[PDB]
């Protein structure tokens, strides 16, 4: 009847924190100095030790995850490391004098410019071949000399042709002392308890694979598509997707274009495009039609349980934006393409022919809100072909004064962090506080 | 029986505290200024601050070497009213951690001074004959 | 009669474990980006881990405050079949740790599970009444 | 009545020896590569280095739970020669820290061997029956 604390020291509690993560990728023995792997990453073990935690229910919310916010920091702090060393392309920004390659009634035209040599009294004079949207004019009245479209507003610095923008898994793992706890339910939405409750020390494979509107390479849901939203009944936010069945997509650059070394100084090397040898090609993706039709079907049923049984549901193309976020952003092979998805949403609900979608491609570009530094990405010798496995799609409405009588679709990417989610609406990260009391009948001995 | 780092998450306390063992152990174990160097040594120091935080409460509890430590503490009605059998066994240290979380603070004050800020001057004058 | 650190390496195990308190001293103890500074605190940080990472097991071991700590673990003839005489008088505690080693994993799970997990259960209960 | 820490320290050896537990409390109680997130840094790992130091010697002394501790190393008279009444009623632990500085490293090597190193083996062989 006499009650007593007791210290006890090892009590499984834990309670919502906030800790840095690490990185962790596999012994891949390989070209190497990719840039998220970096020089080191922790190496996984060859056993993960996943725990699952009976009669354990844990609240989640995907949306206020530190998870994602460190990585995104991760993944912009590793981009400017690996391009410090590179080289930095600031004298490139002569007045470029072009013309069109002879076809009558083009996205790139060939510029002749006085460039800087090994030497610094010497100059020359070379040709090279420049997209459309990476060059801008200077008189606009118009004459025939133009500029890059970074040197009036960034610096520029080309990628070094050694590095590779291939995404390769990466697992997050907790530092001692903590511990990140994964949500196994099947039916799991955004945020709320989950039943089922197991921990791990790292994530997944996670593939870092930078896109826009269409989540490529992503982790598909088991059994039913997953509609998760912070609020749904918001337009503001956007609307996370998740595929239970893979599409395929098959992106080419049929344009067999030419690598032409030249050099701007002593050590300092410039890679430009040459004359393309053969024929003039614009790229594109091939998506079959009766796959597509079928997903984007399975997609509209699911999006029925939040918005009635029976609505008008109807897909348009991105009429808020411009460059990025308007198209199929994504890398394959070096190049950075960007594919209008106008043939992917053109269609209304109520109640083998694959479908092309043209892209476009760069060469200096602006991702991450970088206000500041632009990357040149060097010309890729030879032709493209990356095949890709599209699982997510990245949604918005357009709100209005409807009466709920028809509901319109439009794809975005208005932030780079709905990537993440994706891939870390499982996980949590908690610290692990060891000490607990209780009262029992015992008391010390006082000997 | 072992089940692995919290498996007796969702046991009761009579099931979770004969395996203290278990989370004691996971809880302690040309330029290095990489992202990940930077964050990997900060993590290490931030993993023994931990540990030695909660050796020091047990320093002065008296209970630095032993996993289960009784005191000199009466258990106040007030933190809780139920019986030993209505926490040890109904009861898991998660919903009983955050039901006398309120409580944690006012807890530990006492514990190092009824006992052990006490003893040690009773202990001396004990052992001064 | 001192030798120093690690002065008795090559002395028999029983000779060996009479200066325990030797090893016991000397094994803790405009930008600074340097990377002398680099390396001298990684190694600090280091050390001290190691550190911690041995008083660890002393803790749930029960021999927190010993140097020397007898145990309830009944020695099992398949880590090795030598007799005190064999052992203690003619072996050395590195050829001896180098005959253990593939059974010092087993031996250290049951050194904290045997005793300090079971003995503090049990001492609650003979201190209920 | 409580002074604070380091309250005591020009009383006598005796009046300061009774508030030993204030001074042991408040002994160890985008980018962060700022100048002072450095030094934030290395005072933190600078902290638990002194605080592990002093336990690590309590630890090899067996003194590791109390604050006042008794060993069996007797007092020799070339180390200081005052009587009781003229140290523990007349000195200050400062000047006495002072006087006593020439030897500290000789005591503590004497210490640890005449006692805790043969404490623990003749404890083994008193608990072989
Ligand atoms: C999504 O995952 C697929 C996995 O197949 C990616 O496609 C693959 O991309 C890699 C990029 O390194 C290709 O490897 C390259 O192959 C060419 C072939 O000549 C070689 O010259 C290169 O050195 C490199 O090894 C791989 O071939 C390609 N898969 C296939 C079937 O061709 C895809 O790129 C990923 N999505 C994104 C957005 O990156
Ligand atoms: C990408 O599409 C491929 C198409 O085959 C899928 O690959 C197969 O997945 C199963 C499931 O484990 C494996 O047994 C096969 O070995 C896989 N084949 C290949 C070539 O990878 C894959 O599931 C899809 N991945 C994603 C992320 O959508
Ligand atoms: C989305 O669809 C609209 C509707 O067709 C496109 O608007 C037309 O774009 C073409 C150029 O491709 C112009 O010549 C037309 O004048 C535009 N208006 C029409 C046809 O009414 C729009 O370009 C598509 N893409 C985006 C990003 O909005
Ligand atoms: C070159 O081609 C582009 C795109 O086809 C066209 O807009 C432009 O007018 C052409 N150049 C001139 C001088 O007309
Ligand atoms: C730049 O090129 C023009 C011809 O296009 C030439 O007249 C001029 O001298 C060149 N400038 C330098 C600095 O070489
Ligand atoms: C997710 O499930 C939880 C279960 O309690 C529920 O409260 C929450 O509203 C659900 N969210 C959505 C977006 O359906
Ligand atoms: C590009 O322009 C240069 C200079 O005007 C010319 O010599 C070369 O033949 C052109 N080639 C292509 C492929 O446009
Ligand atoms: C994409 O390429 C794969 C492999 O060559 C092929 O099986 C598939 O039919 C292609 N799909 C399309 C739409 O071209
Ligand atoms: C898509 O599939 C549905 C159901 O199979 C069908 O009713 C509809 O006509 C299809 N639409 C297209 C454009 O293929
Ligand atoms: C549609 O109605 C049926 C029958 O009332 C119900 O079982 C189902 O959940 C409803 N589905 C949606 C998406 O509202
Ligand atoms: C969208 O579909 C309608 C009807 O099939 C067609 O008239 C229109 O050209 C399509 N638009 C695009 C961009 O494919
Ligand atoms: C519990 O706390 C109250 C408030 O300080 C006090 O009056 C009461 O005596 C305490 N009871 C026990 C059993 O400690
Ligand atoms: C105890 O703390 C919780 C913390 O969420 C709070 O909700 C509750 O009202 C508190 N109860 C009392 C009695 O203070
Ligand atoms: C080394 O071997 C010799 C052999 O005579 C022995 O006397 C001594 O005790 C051993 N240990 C030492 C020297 O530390
Ligand atoms: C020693 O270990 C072996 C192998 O696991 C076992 O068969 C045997 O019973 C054990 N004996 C003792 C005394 O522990
Ligand atoms: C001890 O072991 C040794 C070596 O295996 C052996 O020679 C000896 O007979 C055993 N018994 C005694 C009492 O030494
Ligand atoms: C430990 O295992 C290795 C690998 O089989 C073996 O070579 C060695 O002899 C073993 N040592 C002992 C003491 O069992
Ligand atoms: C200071 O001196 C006064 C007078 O002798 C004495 O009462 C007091 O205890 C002393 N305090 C200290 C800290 O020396
Ligand atoms: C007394 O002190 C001297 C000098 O410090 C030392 O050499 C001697 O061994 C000591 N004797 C005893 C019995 O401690
Ligand atoms: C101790 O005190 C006595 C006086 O009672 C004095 O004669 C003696 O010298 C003192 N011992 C010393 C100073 O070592």
């Amino acid at each position: 009847e006499n009650l007593w604390v007791t210290v006890y020291y090892g009590v499984p509690v834990w309670k919502d924190a906030e800790t840095t993560l690490f990185c962790a990728s596999d012994a891949k023995a390989y070209k190497k100095h990719n840039v998220w792997a970096t020089h080191a990453c922790v190496p996984t073990d060859p056993n993960p030790q996943e725990i699952h935690l009976e009669n354990v229910t844990e609240e989640f919310n995907m949306w206020k995850n530190n998870m994602v916010e460190q990585m995104h920091t991760d993944i912009i702090s590793l981009w400017d490391q690996s391009l410090k060393p590179c080289v930095k392309l600031t004298p490139l920004c002569v007045t470029l004098q072009c013309t069109n390659v002879n076809i009558t009634d083009g996205e790139l035209k060939n510029c002749s410019f006085n460039m800087t040599t090994e030497l610094r009294d010497k100059r020359q004079k070379v040709h090279a071949l420049f997209y459309k949207l990476d060059i801008v004019p200077i008189n606009e009245n118009q004459n025939t000399s133009y500029r890059l479209i970074n040197c009036n507003t960034a610096a520029i610095t080309q990628a070094c042709p050694k590095v590779s923008f291939e995404p390769i898994p990466i697992h997050y793992c907790a530092p001692a002392g903590f511990a990140i706890l994964k949500c196994k339910d099947k039916k799991f939405n955004g945020t709320g308890p989950c039943p089922s409750v197991s921990t791990v020390q790292c994530t997944h494979g996670i593939k870092p694979v930078v896109s826009t509107q269409l989540l490529l390479n992503g982790s598909l849901a088991e059994e039913e598509v997953m509609i998760r939203s912070e609020d749904i009944r918001d337009n503001a936010k956007n609307i996370l997707v998740q595929f239970n069945t893979p599409v395929q997509i098959n992106c080419t650059r049929p344009n067999n274009n030419t690598r032409k070394s030249i050099r701007i100084g002593p050590g300092q090397w410039f890679y430009a495009t040459g004359d393309i040898i053969g024929d003039i090609r614009q790229a594109h993706c091939n998506v079959s039609k009766a796959t597509w039709n079928e997903t984007l079907g399975k997609v509209v049923k699911q999006l029925r349980k939040h918005f009635g049984n029976n609505t008008i549901i109807r897909f348009a193309n991105s009429s808020g934006g411009d460059l990025e976020v308007t198209t199929h952003s994504f890398n394959c092979g070096g190049e950075f393409f960007y594919c209008d998805t106008s043939g992917l949403f053109n269609s209304t609900w109520i109640s083998n022919d694959s479908i092309t979608l043209p892209c476009r491609i760069k060469q200096i570009i602006n991702m991450w809100q970088r206000i500041g530094q632009a990357m040149y990405a060097p010309p890729i010798q030879g032709v493209i072909r990356c095949v890709s496995n599209i699982t997510g799609l990245i949604l918005t409405r357009d709100g209005g004064s409807t009466d709920s009588t028809t509901e319109t679709f439009r794809p975005s990417g208005g932030d780079m962090r709905d990537n993440w989610r994706s891939e870390l609406y499982k996980y949590k990260v908690v610290k692990i506080e060891p000490l607990g009391v209780a009262p029992t009948r015992c008391k010390r001995r006082v000997v | 029986v072992f089940l692995g780092f919290l498996g007796a998450a969702g046991s009761t306390m009579g099931a979770a505290s004969m395996t203290l063992t278990v989370q004691a152990r996971n809880l302690l174990s040309l330029l290095k200024l990489t992202v990940w160097g930077i964050k990997q040594l900060q993590a290490r120091v931030l993993a023994v601050e931990r540990y030695l935080r909660d050796q020091q409460l047990l320093g002065i509890w008296g209970c630095s070497g032993k996993l289960i430590c009784c005191t000199n503490v009466p258990w106040n009605s007030s933190w809780s009213n139920r019986n030993l059998s209505e926490i040890w066994d109904n009861m898991t240290w998660l919903q009983w951690d955050k039901e006398i979380s309120n409580y944690t603070q006012i807890i530990y004050g006492l514990l190092e001074e009824s006992q052990n800020q006490q003893e040690k001057n009773e202990q001396d004058l004990l052992a001064l004959d």
